[PDB]
């Protein structure tokens, strides 16, 4: 399951980017 | 990545044609082998009938 | 000639059963190939079919 082990990592850095916002965003005050 | 839908594509559209064709190739060849074993079991009564 | 004709026949029989024992085996092996290709390819490419399936999203 290739597919998805690259699938998962498009995913996690699509939310790793998300989540650098969420945290910057917070983190922005 | 065109390549994960290259193979995600590739995969299953190659290998499910190819190897369900080999699979009911062989099992009509399988069916004729058996039939020879038909055949063998049928010679074998013959030569004891005659 | 008769020991060597039992002894042929025993042969003879012995080939008509290792003979019938293969024929069964060999009709064993016929059975158990199809079905372990049956089942194995037919489940093991299904779970690839699956695959196909299974790593979307």
């Amino acid at each position: 399951m290739d597919a998805i082990k690259k699938k998962m990592q498009m995913l996690k850095l699509d939310k790793e980017n998300a989540l650098d916002r969420a945290e910057q965003a917070e983190a922005d005050k | 990545l065109n390549e994960l839908q290259a193979l995600i594509e590739a995969h299953f559209e190659n290998r499910k044609k190819e190897e369900e064709e080999l699979v009911s190739l062989k099992d009509r060849i399988e069916r004729r082998r058996a039939e020879r074993a038909e055949q063998q079991r049928i010679r074998n009564e013959r030569e004891k009938e005659r | 000639l008769s020991d060597k004709l039992k002894e042929a026949e025993t042969r003879a029989e012995f080939a008509e059963r290792s003979v019938t024992k293969l024929e069964k085996s060999i009709d064993d092996l016929e059975d158990e190939l199809y079905a372990q290709k049956l089942k194995y390819k037919a489940i093991s490419e299904e779970l690839d079919h699956a695959l196909n399936d299974m790593t979307s999203i």
